[PDB]
């Protein structure tokens, strides 16, 4: 209460300072990020089959998995695919609100009980299941400038002497190596083999065998015979740990005395655990490490962290080993994070500068400087203890929110001098009845804002996160600035203001201000006139209302969505697709040709090229790449011509001329999600892959029949490719006493690779492969080379007991809740929405063959509460000036100055452009909020009049207008000038403060020129019906 | 190449895009890696009417595999009958042989097909001939366990 | 590793309960360097060797 | 129900309402004693 902190200056000092250092030690002990948690829980089941096809993977890995994940928690849903690249990955995800580690916990058990029913292989390679819906705060790549190691050589080095490290570094959580520790590698030869008869079988067997942990005893051990001196422990055969001793493995001994050894049928070497992958960065041998920042973790004290700790560890790095950073999210957080402190900052001081403007003294332009900060700290610590952090989101939330902020601080210094200045009070008894006129009205205003911004944080799902962000930041500033505005501001007028003459109104004075009091005290006579004259045509008005709210309708309908803005990350990438059956080689031209394009007509934009051949976020292989691009600064490439957007579209319109294969760029997400639908098309019967194919064909064709209303809509997976099927006659193998078992052994070690044992290099276990050198594995007439050694002791040629012919099957097989799928994206056509290009697709797919069905995925469930909510939202307000006024009608005067604000939002994004996002939508509703807040004022000044002098309809309209008009203009022009370096704002997270610029400018400006005029045109109107 | 775009109509089975191809004469005697033809693709995959209309122009009736396999083998393997019949009538040799001695035949006879199998014996095909193996249509018929063909081819 | 270290081969039920059955040296044959060669293997054709 | 099954030879057949929603005693082999003695105890 005002009156209590009015007789208790020091008490209410207290509160702001306790209230100040609350909020100091908040934004000390608070986890800065770029964005929250927004993605539903996902666990990921990652497993690999060295050598196996999408086939074989599906129906011992995929299917044996999948039919286990049973009596988890909270499952929404499941997906999961089998590549040929003999790997498979099962994608849960889970019911928003979940603890993510429950639900790990529940996927991981489950896994492991069925861990017994899968290959033997796929159990030594091992089973991964981890939290997925984490992002990378930045990834670390690792060149070698000198052209003196491999990617394999830079791989191992990172692993074995930098992964370790930086994950024990302060504030990250995990970290992904893009790449593989050394393996030993034995590359056999089969001329060699055969020629010793010998076979991969014999060669497994021995390292098998010279290359093993034997376990043995001690010496004295217990219980030992009395009289025992000494207790040492036996060490027998132990793992190998060089190359040399591989190569000197024995395998057979002639009975002329030379001996066979490993090193005389294979070349035996260091290499990687796999090479489907090779990455570059300019053309130079890369690896690298993607790191996640840990919960409740500081990106920036944790971005440093880590350079330090690199620093820490260079002068330890081979010879032409340097690290760069293709990829950082910390520079946005920078930049987000200076740029609220610079706003906050020159918002302070255009207070101050309109504050003096108008009323002229520096004790009172000096409250507000006080009132806003000590609300601003003091929302940190309602943040803090809600569990909330610093980020993008609730950064912009409080920029939006000063306008409320430096509102409520104006409009209580104001009233106090305009009451001084109307009679001879001294402030202590000119602030108690300056409060006892708007004490009702401000508690009034936190009820109607709340009732505004709260119901937004009932979304669900993802979109959910976003809102709850704003949304409950906006309404924790708003409801703590109303408690200092009834603490701290009645205190700090009541000791800081000095006397004013009544009469007083600066009119004769010196100089400027003398005359801006002479032409605003004669500005605020032609204003009620004008209102005056307004009053005498209210019917003339109410039409040019309804053409504002009709103009709004129209340009709200016509006003295109996205969910977030789009921006320049610095970064894009360029997706490339060779055809089937082409060669790695093949697809690294593609890619140099691509990277040399970036390097030469783009060197003044583009700072590195990050090339990955053989990766796709929908299909890999040896056909596929991807090349992540790195931008130089935003100071180094200047206007649109040399954004993202503007540099995508001309890479994309370069690399058509490529007849090889199909190169396009594309920015990324805004958070990592898009629009468009995530259909499912799913095998409900037992109908196969083929007839699944035809199904999604026919489907793709007849939404190739409705370019109005589908656009874009295409698999998201591989085309089925030839394969070469290999048929071993059981009958001439028997015949020969050849082993089904060595043929699958000497076929499957040979062609797929087989991973034998484990070694020690440099005290590090590392894995040992054994397959075939490579030119005698690459062509269908290689395989009669193979000779597999029968029971009679002679050697027997693979064209001998076997045929082959060419077949089709799949690259990569989907499923989706344990039923064959396929994947289709598409997006609404230009101008209809979303929810009507679904209900089309629910349509075409409704005429499929008998057996299929269809689901909605991602962002397509999860999908229809707006207008629930913002119907609950319009009742709790109305009840809230109902009771504030004490009339069913009166209400109605306040919640008609709606669409004064939303016209004006909806003209600026029309006209310069933009969407109707998240951050235009919170725009509005801080514009409605102030706007209601001013109309809330007016018609209590005017109700008030009429009550208490008993002052006439029209003379209690026209005085309270008059009394509102400073105050209303002054924290207009103040908000307008903090709001504008947002609106030109360009580069660096631009898309987002143009969205919060244009959004509240635009509709600040028509909120405040055309309420001043309505809003007294409503109260009237309203008071003669009712 | 206009030649892969057939390649792909051919094996997805649109005739509408095939028949466009036609118009502007993309390559009838396109292959991949495999060897496979716009009509082994079509045969394999069974669509007739791109048969028909690849026969009309000008399309290797006996195109070979890189492993020596042809339409008519695609044709008999698979269950297509009408493939079968408009093959033969163009041509298509009944008696072909695969680099491992497969004929049409064998792939019928291997598969079932009773009703492909009567129309390739009525066109000469050999009840003689051995695959790799030496397995003859009989062989492949009685180890498969099947009675009918068994009658049929005896 | 079955005579200097002692294996463990199966369970057995001992009163009810299931316990373990182990396969280890006499302590008096694994207590010195020197009793390394006492133990014998059997080769292919038979013939035992130190 | 119950009583028009105890009627039924050889055979344990009861109908029962599910409690919405007696002792139950348990013997216990402390020693070694074995099943078939653990039986005479409970005969």
């Amino acid at each position: 209460m005002p009156n209590f902190f009015i007789d208790r200056p020091i008490f209410a000092w207290v509160i702001a300072i306790i209230i100040m250092l609350a909020g100091g030690l908040a934004i000390l002990k608070l986890p800065v990020a770029q964005y929250p948690t927004i993605a539903p829980p996902a666990v990921t089941i990652s497993a690999s089959y060295p050598g196996a096809d999408a086939k074989t993977v599906q129906d011992t890995v995929t299917q044996v998995i999948e039919q286990n994940m049973n009596g988890i928690d909270n499952l929404m849903y499941m997906s999961s695919n089998s590549d040929s690249t003999g790997t498979v990955q099962i994608t849960l995800t889970f019911e928003s609100g979940t603890d993510a580690d429950i639900a790990q916990v529940q996927v991981q058990n489950k896994l492991q009980l069925a861990m017994p029913l899968l290959p033997q292989e796929v159990q030594q390679q091992g089973v991964s299941v981890e939290k997925s819906s984490s992002s990378f705060l930045m990834v670390v790549g690792v060149i070698n400038t000198d052209g003196t190691m491999t990617q394999e050589d830079i791989s191992d080095y990172v692993a074995a002497n930098m992964k370790d490290a930086i994950s024990r570094t302060s504030g990250v959580g995990d970290v992904q190596l893009f790449g593989s520790q050394y393996a030993m590698r034995i590359w056999m030869n089969p001329n060699e083999l055969n020629k010793f008869q010998l076979t991969p079988v014999d060669v497994i067997t021995a390292i098998k065998a010279q290359n093993a942990q034997v376990a043995a005893g001690q010496l004295g051990g217990t219980p030992p015979v009395k009289g025992q001196q000494l207790n040492a422990s036996i060490i027998a055969q132990t793992r190998l740990t060089s190359t040399e001793e591989f190569g000197k493995i024995l395998l057979k001994v002639n009975q002329d005395g030379s001996r066979v050894l490993l090193r005389d049928v294979a070349k035996i070497e260091l290499g990687g655990e796999n090479y489907d992958i090779i990455a570059e960065f300019n053309g130079q041998p890369a690896s690298g490490l993607g790191i996640k920042l840990a919960t409740g973790a500081n990106a920036l004290d944790t971005a440093a962290a880590i350079r330090a700790e690199l620093a820490k560890m260079e002068p330890f790095f081979p010879s032409g080993l340097k690290i760069v950073y293709p990829y950082d999210t910390t520079p946005f957080v920078k930049i987000s994070i200076h740029e609220v402190v610079k706003t906050l900052v020159e918002a302070i001081i255009l207070v101050f500068l309109v504050m003096y403007l108008f009323l002229q003294n520096f004790r009172a332009t000096l409250i507000p400087t006080i009132a806003v900060p000590v609300v601003l700290l003091g929302t940190f610590a309602v943040l803090a203890a809600f569990g909330f952090s610093i980020n993008t989101l609730t950064m912009f939330g409080m920029v939006l929110a000063i306008g409320l902020l430096v509102d409520d601080a104006i409009v209580v210094v104001e009233n106090v001098e305009r009451v001084m200045a109307e009679e001879g009070l001294p402030p202590k008894e000119a602030t108690r009845k300056s409060m006892g006129q708007i004490q009702g009205a401000l508690v009034g205003i936190a009820m109607v804002l709340s009732a505004v911004f709260v119901p937004m944080a009932f979304f669900g799902g993802s979109t959910g996160a976003i809102y709850r962000q704003f949304s409950i930041t906006i309404v924790s500033a708003m409801a703590l600035s109303v408690l200092v505005a009834l603490i701290l501001t009645p205190a700090l007028c009541a000791t800081m203001l000095k006397p004013i003459a009544k009469g007083d109104h600066g009119e004769g004075k010196k100089g400027f201000f003398g005359w801006f009091n002479r032409m605003f005290e004669k500005s605020t006579h032609h204003y009620t006139d004008s209102v005056g004259g307004i009053l005498r045509s209210t019917g003339r008005y109410l039409v040019l209302y309804l053409i504002i709210v009709v103009g709004m309708a129209y340009l709200f309908v016509r006003l295109p969505s996205s969910f977030l803005p789009d921006e320049d990350q610095g970064v894009f990438m360029t997706m490339v697709q060779l055809p089937a059956g082409a060669t790695q080689e093949r697809t690294q031209k593609v890619l140099n040709e691509v990277t040399h394009y970036y390097l030469t007509k783009e060197k003044n934009n583009v700072e590195s090229v990050f090339a990955v051949n053989g990766f796709g976020f929908a299909g890999r292989g040896q056909n596929t790449g991807i090349a992540f691009v790195s931008l130089k600064d935003w100071a180094d490439r200047p206007g649109e011509e040399n954004k993202v957007e503007a540099i995508t579209m001309r890479a994309t319109r370069a690399f058509s001329q490529i007849k090889d294969a199909m190169v396009f760029a594309f920015n990324l997400p805004a958070i990592v999600t898009a629009t468009g639908f995530d259909f499912e098309l799913i095998d409900q019967a037992g109908l196969g892959h083929e007839k699944l194919t035809q199904a999604r064909n026919q489907l793709l064709a007849e939404a190739a029949k409705h370019p109005d209303m589908l656009t874009s809509v295409r698999p998201n997976g591989l085309e089925d490719t030839p394969q070469f099927k290999i048929d071993i006659d059981q009958e001439k193998a028997q015949a020969l006493g050849v082993s089904i078992n060595d043929i699958n052994t000497t076929l499957g070690a040979a062609w797929g690779g087989s991973y034998v044992n484990d070694f020690i290099d440099r005290g590090r276990v590392k894995k040992v492969y054994v397959m075939s050198e490579a030119k005698y594995r690459m062509l269908p007439d290689d395989i009669g080379d193979w000779y597999v050694r029968a029971a009679d002791g002679q050697m027997v040629p693979f064209s001998a007991f076997s045929s082959s012919r060419w077949e089709y099957g799949s690259p990569r097989l989907e499923r989706y809740n344990g039923l064959p799928s396929m994947e289709i994206l598409g997006q609404a056509a230009p101008g209809k929405s979303t929810g009507e290009a679904m209900e089309l697709m629910e349509q075409l797919a409704s005429k499929l063959p008998t057996g299929v069905g269809y689901d909605w995925t991602g962002m397509s469930y999860q999908e229809n509460q707006a207008p629930s909510l913002y119907a609950i939202s319009l009742i709790v307000v109305f009840l809230c000036l109902a009771a504030l006024y004490e009339s069913w009608s009166i209400p109605f005067s306040v919640m008609l100055v709606v669409p004064l604000g939303v016209i004006g939002a909806l003209l600026a994004a029309t006209f310069r452009g933009l969407t109707n996002d998240v951050y235009f939508q919170v725009g509005l509703l801080t514009t409605i909020g102030l706007s209601a807040k001013n109309a809330i004022l007016i018609v209590e000044f005017a109700k008030d009049l009429m009550d208490k002098e008993g002052k006439g309809l029209i003379e209690a309209t026209l005085d309270a207008v008059r009394m509102r008009l400073r105050p209303i203009l002054m924290t207009s022009l103040a908000f307008i000038l903090g709001v504008m370096p947002l609106v030109i704002s360009t580069g660096a997270g631009s898309g987002a403060q143009n969205a919060v610029g244009t959004g509240v400018m635009g509709g600040m400006v028509t909120a405040t020129v055309l309420a001043i005029f309505f809003v007294p045109v409503f109260f009237v109107v309203v008071r003669r019906r009712f | 190449d206009l030649g892969k775009k057939l390649l792909e109509a051919a094996r997805a089975g649109q005739d509408d895009e095939v028949r466009i191809l036609m118009a502007n004469g993309a390559d009838v005697n396109a292959r991949d890696f495999t060897g496979w033809t716009p009509l082994h693709l079509a045969a394999h995959f069974g669509h007739l009417e791109i048969v028909e209309v690849l026969l009309k122009n000008g399309a290797d009736v006996n195109a070979k595999d890189s492993l020596g396999v042809t339409p008519l083998h695609l044709a008999a393997r698979r269950g297509h009958l009408e493939i079968v019949e408009v093959l033969l009538k163009n041509g298509a040799d009944v008696n072909a042989s695969d680099s491992h001695g497969f004929t049409p035949l064998h792939l019928a006879a291997k598969r079932g097909h009773l009703e492909i199998v009567e129309v390739l014996l009525k066109n000469g095909a050999d009840v003689n001939a051995q695959d790799k193996f030496g397995k003859t249509a009989f062989d492949i018929s009685i180890d498969n366990g099947n009675e009918d063909l068994a009658e049929i081819l005896q």
